[PDB]
RNA sequence: CUCGAUGUCGGCUCGUCGCAUCCUGGGGCUGAAGAAGGUCCCAAGGGUUGGGCUGUUCGCCCAUUAAAGCGGCACGCGAGC
RNA sequence: CCAAGUCUGGGCUAAGUGGUAAAGGAUGUGGCGCCGCGAAGACAGCCAGGAGGUUGGCUUAGAAGCAGCCAUCCUUUAAAG
């Protein structure tokens, strides 16, 4: 009925493997898991999600391996790109090539480097943020930069995502 | 309106197995006749329920014998309540046992006056009048504070009149929850 | 506590059901598994009770602090003749009619009830009587 | 900071800048005292004793004030009717009671900004918000 | 902020997440932490 | 059980688990600006001074300290004082 | 471990509950009755308006919903706080 519905376009190299769903589209064949009892289609240009039974287990397994593998491919057809935008009079934002850098903690050697899919984009440096490849490992680095110095809801010097509202604290007398 | 489902051994045994199945022991009685039929609850209670229907009798189809009835006595298990045996009576004709629905406005006074809630002791009647009463005896007092009370008295027996109680003891009064 | 002007020294042990059910207002509380219970303790959900409701609605009651028992001594040796009276209760052991007036037209009262019991001394629920009753 | 927008102001015609809802109210709120006052005085001077309830800032039309608007509901009614401040309590003292005609004719009088207006309105609103403060229908 | 029992939402919004048979109830308010697991 | 017998205080000497953690870190929280506080969950690793007077373990006082914790084993210890 | 089915049949949990405890607290899990609703085409998702006496009681420095003790209505359709 609902639950497992998506269209599969792009000549998607969208192919089912051995025990996992291979969905390659721009460099990284995405590997989109797969449970025995799932089981799954993709023909001319419908995708779809079987479900093997109707229990809580699996319905929820239906609503994964669909907006995952989903994920997969859309992604295989693009790459993944982070939208984090830096914002704090105490911090400093430049690529360096592989590497962080940025600092608010004062004394700055900030030395990281993109893992993969990942790829620096510094254009500013206020709007300054990530690209990726994999959905998840993208945003998890994005947390990983964030907090490493990003907190601060009452006076703020930092890292936000999209840049949520983010609470305001009042201070000493008012 | 109403209806059952008959019986066979009684007084307790199987009558449990009945609760058991899904069906509470019936006694059927009228003016010196008597049989037991049996209660499937589920339903039995909804009609049950209607509770007007608890004090003003309804067509029980049983059998095919669509016969008129009222609950005279009934024994509900303590234990959670619902019953250890339903009881009803079929009436002919003499309708004097009536405990039947009533209902009266206290014109407010009270609650909405010193505050004062109104106590109800009666919300129900029982008196005569042959196979004959509504699901509503009543009537009403806007006098709802003073210390005031409501009589068996004052009473106010509207149709087929016909007080089969007692020459007043009140039917509800105005507490003061807090004074007045 | 309420036993005023009692008659003698005490009851004993024992207790397995009873005779309290009807209603009398339709905010009831109906004790389930106890014994005795706290004349006090009883002030408690009287209290919990009053307060709840916006302090007036008048409530009722139910089961009387009745009985009186005795630790005896204060904590000595185990001898005496078992004198002293030290704690008065009510006793209800099987799911009881525990009488609840007021007038809060709610489930309101419904709370104030609800905990004052939760509360109480035990397990127990509540509710409104459903298959009437019929006295003299 | 600083917020800009028409700033709610209940006041006494005649008078100019009640401490409470013009000293510091219009002052910081987004309204002032003693100017947006006299302006009023020359206005709602003419209007103030049964209460005048307007709005303003510095507003389109391009100018100051905003809105001279009818005397709150219950304000007004009592205003007109007898009494004091609110009834110290409604619903249950009943101590202020109105009388159905008499409502039905001060409700017309003052009518005109009534939502909609009308003779129902009126009256009807008069015992609402009447019996709100204290003034019951009797 | 942990309590072994009560949990019982009240950032009003607040939330039952189950997690591990922690019966923790996550918000928007740090007033909220429930923890009782 | 124990009396044809099990030597009970306190203190030494040598301790050994426990955590409801004193000090140590990890922590979400604040009525958290900093700082320093207080509030709970995790964690016993190590650490967990000297005197005074009192046969007192307790305790009060002196001077420190990261701290100078509670308590299990006949309130551990006479075949060891 | 040691004699004897890692029987067959239909179920429920999955915490190892086997292998110990309450008051109590819960979108656990599974099971059955009452309500509102998909064609007065639903709900979570989501557009826009979130109305005019409402902004009436003590405090009135403020209840003039969102300080607190009383009321519990009037206009008017997003429909009605």
């Amino acid at each position: 009925i609902g639950r497992l519905p998506i269209p599969v376009p792009k000549g998607v190299s969208v192919e089912v493997a051995p025990g996992r769903v291979k969905v390659k589209g721009p460099k990284g064949e995405l590997e989109v898991p797969v449970s025995p009892e799932m089981r799954v289609v993709v023909e001319e240009g419908v995708v779809r999600v079987e479900r093997p039974s109707d229990e809580r287990r699996h319905k929820s397994l239906h609503g994964l391996t669909r907006t995952l593998i989903a994920n997969a491919v859309k992604g295989v057809s693009e790459g993944y790109s982070k939208e984090l935008l830096i914002k704090g009079i105490g911090y400093r934002a430049r690529l360096v090539g592989r590497a962080l850098e940025l600092t608010v903690g004062f004394s700055h050697p900030v030395v990281v480097e993109p893992p993969e899919g990942i790829t620096f984009e510094v254009p500013e440096p206020t709007r300054v943020r990530v690209s990726g490849i994999d959905k998840q490992k993208v945003g998890q680095v994005a947390a990983n930069i964030r907090a490493i110095r990003k907190p601060s809801a009452y006076h703020e010097k930092g890292i936000y995502y999209a840049g949520e509202p983010v609470r305001l604290k009042p201070g000493k007398a008012g | 309106m109403e209806y059952r489902l008959k019986a066979y051994y009684r007084e307790g045994e199987k009558p449990s197995a009945l609760r058991r199945a899904g069906k509470l022991p019936g006694v059927m009685y009228n003016r010196h006749l008597n049989r037991k039929v049996y209660v499937d609850l589920v339903e039995f209670d909804k009609v049950f329920r209607q509770a007007s229907i608890h004090h003003v009798i309804v067509l029980e189809l049983p059998d095919g014998q669509s016969l008129p009835t009222l609950v005279r006595q009934v024994n509900l298990d303590k234990r959670r309540r619902r019953p250890e045996h339903v009881d009803f009576f079929v009436l002919s004709d003499e309708p004097v046992e009536m405990y039947v629905p009533l209902r009266f406005v206290g014109t407010p006074a009270g609650v909405r006056a010193g505050g004062v809630l109104q106590e109800i002791h009666r919300d129900i009647l029982v008196k005569v009048s042959p196979r004959n009463i509504p699901e509503f005896i009543e009537v009403d007092v806007s006098g709802l504070e003073i210390g005031d009370s409501l009589h068996a008295s004052d009473l106010k027996l509207p149709p087929g009149v016909e007080l089969a109680v007692s020459p007043e003891e009140t039917i509800a009064a105005v507490v003061p929850p807090e004074d007045v | 506590r309420m036993k005023y002007r009692k008659q003698q020294r005490g009851r004993l042990k024992g207790a397995t059901k009873g005779g309290d059910y009807v209603a009398f207002g339709d905010y009831g509380l109906v004790a389930l598994e106890p014994a005795w219970i706290t004349a006090q303790q009883i002030e408690a959900a009287r209290v919990a009770m009053v307060r709840h409701f916006r302090r007036g609605g008048k409530i009722f009651i139910r089961i009387f602090p009745d009985k009186p028992y005795t630790k005896k001594p204060l904590e000595v040796r185990m001898g005496k003749g078992k004198g002293n009276v030290e704690g008065y209760v009510a006793v209800v052991k099987p799911g009881r009619v525990m009488f609840e007036v007021a007038g809060v037209t709610e489930e309101q009262a419904m709370e104030a009830l609800r905990i004052a019991g939760h509360k109480l001394p035990i397990k127990t629920k509540i509710v409104r009587r459903d298959a009437y009753d019929e006295a003299q | 900071k600083k917020v800009v927008a028409v700033v709610k102001l209940q006041l006494p015609a005649g008078k100019a800048t009640p401490a409470p809802p013009v000293g510091p109210a219009l002052g910081q709120h987004g309204a002032n005292i003693m100017e947006f006052v006299k302006a009023f005085n020359a206005a709602t001077a003419n209007m103030g004793d049964a209460i005048v309830p307007v709005e303003i800032t510095i507003y389109a039309d391009r100018s100051f004030t905003f809105v001279t608007k009818t005397p709150p509901a219950s304000y007004l009614i009592r205003k007109a009717a007898g009494l004091e401040k609110g009834a110290h309590k409604p619903g249950r003292e009943k101590v202020g009671r109105i009388t159905w005609e008499q409502v039905l004719e001060i409700a017309k009088q003052k009518m005109p900004d009534l939502n909609t207006t009308d003779l129902e309105a009126a009256a009807r609103m008069i015992a609402g918000s009447a019996r709100s403060m204290g003034v019951e229908v009797v | 902020m942990k309590v072994r029992a009560s949990v019982k939402r009240i950032c009003d919004k607040c939330k039952v997440i189950r997690r591990h048979g922690r019966v923790y109830v996550i918000c928007e308010n740090p007033k909220h932490k429930q923890r009782q697991g």
